[PDB]
């Protein structure tokens, strides 16, 4: 959550901190890592 | 690990293959939005300036880390040694608005002047290349002005990118590339 | 009386890396949707992994041809992350303003010889101690592993991650020369009609790489 | 020992738009009763909507008067809330207070001829890109409406919001010659007995028009 | 609300802060928006 | 209005002994595994009552040799962490850094003649006020115990702490002469062929020995 | 636990205070001291 290491809420409030997101209706680089084929692909013995 | 390579599918193998066993590793230190969190510094210009993510230099921690990713959306942070009564105009005003109080206008007080500002501007998210080099004028964050602006840094807060591009790190004449290290 | 407090001595200059924020002026601002944008990604070393990147040998090109001298060596060369070898690639490009690293870092050897050529060829990890080996005979005795060229191209081997300190530097001072991480040769054992060919080679992150103590250090 | 705390640097400053409030001084004070003022407006968008008003045309007056000739555009004018034809009127006099905007105008034409007289209208919208048409036969591929004169005499027709930027800008800097935004053209198709008869205009605000970034500059 | 975005009350008492309102015995302007006829006013095909 | 505090006057100055703390810069590190690591020690005065340390007699040797002359007194030293014969060893070397101890000293005799030769010796306590014995025969009335050489070499004698004041200091004004704590002597009775033999002794913390006051005062 | 003498828990967070400690799978001294023996080895009369 970036260089924010304070316990205590900030004294503002949240809007006025920053922008407020809008919904309508790492995410996709990290379900690429994990497809990783990583076994073995012939016969061991 | 014989696998067709002409694939683009990733395929990492690990150290277990001939005994290893893998240690845990953990990765906080390389996050996108813990590193760009860190006062980069920019060449400031005379009494007017424009808050723009790609004026500071593209060999920085957080220039070089930007000029990475080709899409990006983040609030923003400065700190400024102004010597006057720098005002902050909104992203789109016409230019001889930072001339009024109305405007957020901070006082001088020494030394320094931290702000957070939002973001600002049309688009769902700001772009470091474009393909219309000259970006469009659409751009930016915003422009300062005071009678004479000393120093300026920025600190995107929330940082968060999309469709990475390529890092470049220096080409050594030698085989290697040496170096002085800190050592008591 | 007002609530009486000390103001301490020594505080309050601005760290260029403090954990405080700011405090607003403007307020009150809602932005443009971003729902599912494509192709975000979250950490710098994902992308690592997931996409490899070519070597720099010798010239200008990536891959390496095959000898039909009496030599045998292809190309040795130090197992560092500032190593010319790995110039211009994205995990030592992104391991420059990190200081210390420690994991395996794989590597993608990719034969791209016509239909009727056939190689075979060895990479062994020689640790630091002992010059590197110079023949394929004298460099059985490392953690070495062979493949042979067919229907499937391309094989990866993952370097091991040896050393006595738990982690290890991503630079290399002048007063050491002695490449206190060791090497990675790669040798070529025999070859049937491969004149000329090519072997292209790639790198990639680990499972376990890990980078750490960040350091924006003189490069842009 | 006091409470310890540290009085952080580059802080506390005036700004001219703070969420902070002053300490008071005199307090206890009860004013006259304001129960049930006739008239109150919470916000400004609300009294754009309400009530609307005139534009600019040609010379002063702000009607349009029907055109005898082999000409049948009666006056096209720029989308922009710095346009000239709404050089005067509230939408655009409070639209220069605020940098960007997002929504629907919508324009109300009111036809005053005498009881003896027709006429037959059209309003048609042409996007960017392209010139603006100059004949109604050329622009019925356009987001276009027709009207006709009767009984009932206003009509009013609220032009669409299409862009592809989320949010447009309330000025027109002397770069962009291209007008971003577009046109919106109104044409006569045909008339009856109705040699110099007067068309008055109106504009109000749309049903979901949003303003925003306040930034008072240079008017006043 | 205005320009007050702090989360803690403030120090000072509601009566010192500001003037104490009186009753005896935006709230017209929305009301008119409201009315705003929208439908369609003939018989559409 | 803000929460109003008071700048209080005379505080927040940079003490050097301050039990605050900093506040941090760069967070977020992980250092490697220390689980088990062999040999701590947690106090100081533990490693001082575990493990024993020689004296600095005469000479520069640790032991004392066998008289054989009318004399009876091997060797007799002030009893104080600042005298000579405790010039070099652990226990005094730390307690110039404290400024008052309080608890018992031990004191450990090791013989270390051949198979055929015996001894007896005598340790005694002389608080202050008079002058120390010179005889054993006078020395009797104190504290004093005596021992046997034979199978069991080392004998281990703690002398007392008897004081007025409840603690006492760890060094020697020159204002005060009179050795304010007392002395301790050693003296051998009778001996057995022993000519030229040697007894090592030695000196460790007590079971309760206490130090206090901690003061870095140019030894370093 | 050293000259900290404070009885409110520090502003900022544990782990940007100080570096975190990591585990795998006076200590010794101490039990050096206590394995001390101290009776009599004779017999006592």
């Amino acid at each position: 959550s970036g260089n924010t290491g304070s316990i205590i809420n900030n004294y503002y409030m949240q809007q006025y901190q920053n922008s407020m997101d809008t919904q309508l209706g790492n995410d996709w680089f990290s379900k690429l890592a994990s497809s990783a084929f990583s076994g073995l692909f012939g016969a061991l013995l | 690990t014989t696998s067709t390579g002409e694939s683009a599918d990733p395929v990492t193998t690990t150290v277990e293959n001939y005994g290893g066993e893998t240690q845990v590793q953990r990765r906080h230190h390389t996050d996108v939005s813990f590193i760009l969190d860190r006062f980069v510094k920019v060449t400031p210009k005379d009494s007017i300036n424009v808050l723009d993510l790609m004026q500071t230099p593209s060999h920085t921690l957080v220039g070089a880390l930007l000029r990475t990713a080709t899409y990006y959306f983040a609030d923003l942070e400065v700190a400024v040694k102004h010597k006057g009564d720098l005002t902050w105009v909104p992203n789109g005003a016409p230019v001889a608005a930072l001339d009024n109080t109305t405007n957020p206008t901070a006082y001088h007080k020494a030394p320094l002047t931290r702000l957070a500002l939002p973001y600002t501007a049309p688009h769902r998210v700001l772009a470091t290349v474009y393909n219309g080099r000259p970006l469009p004028t659409s751009f930016n964050y915003g422009a300062i002005k005071a009678t004479r602006v000393i120093e300026l840094l920025y600190r995107m807060k929330r940082a968060e990118t999309y469709c990475p591009r390529p890092l470049l790190a220096v080409h050594p004449s030698a085989a290697r590339h040496k170096q002085k290290i800190v050592a008591p | 009386g007002i609530f009486p407090v000390a103001c301490s001595d020594g505080y309050g200059g601005l760290v260029t890396t403090d954990p405080k924020t700011a405090d607003p002026v403007y307020g009150k601002v809602f932005n443009p949707p971003r729902n599912m944008l494509p192709g975000r990604f979250t950490n710098l070393l994902d992308v690592a992994e997931a996409c490899p990147t070519f070597l720099h040998f010798d010239g200008d090109v990536p891959y390496v041809t095959t000898k039909t001298d009496s030599d045998r060596v292809l190309a040795q060369f130090d197992l560092s992350l500032a190593a010319k070898h790995m110039s211009n690639t994205f995990l030592a490009g992104l391991a420059q303003y990190y200081t210390q690293y420690s994991g395996t870092v794989n590597l993608h050897f990719m034969f791209t010889g016509p239909t009727d050529a056939k190689a075979r060829y060895m990479i062994a990890y020689a640790p630091p101690g002992m010059e590197p080996p110079k023949t394929p005979e004298a460099a059985a005795h490392c953690i070495h592993a062979e493949w042979d060229t067919g229907l499937n191209s391309k094989f990866t081997f993952s370097i091991p991650y040896l050393s006595a300190a738990d982690y290890a530097y991503t630079a290399s001072d002048a007063a050491e020369t002695t490449n206190v991480q060791g090497w990675v040769c790669l040798f070529q054992i025999t070859h049937g009609k491969a004149e000329g060919d090519a072997l292209v080679v790639l790198a990639s992150a680990g499972k376990d790489f890990e980078l750490r103590l960040p350091v924006d250090a003189r490069q842009q």
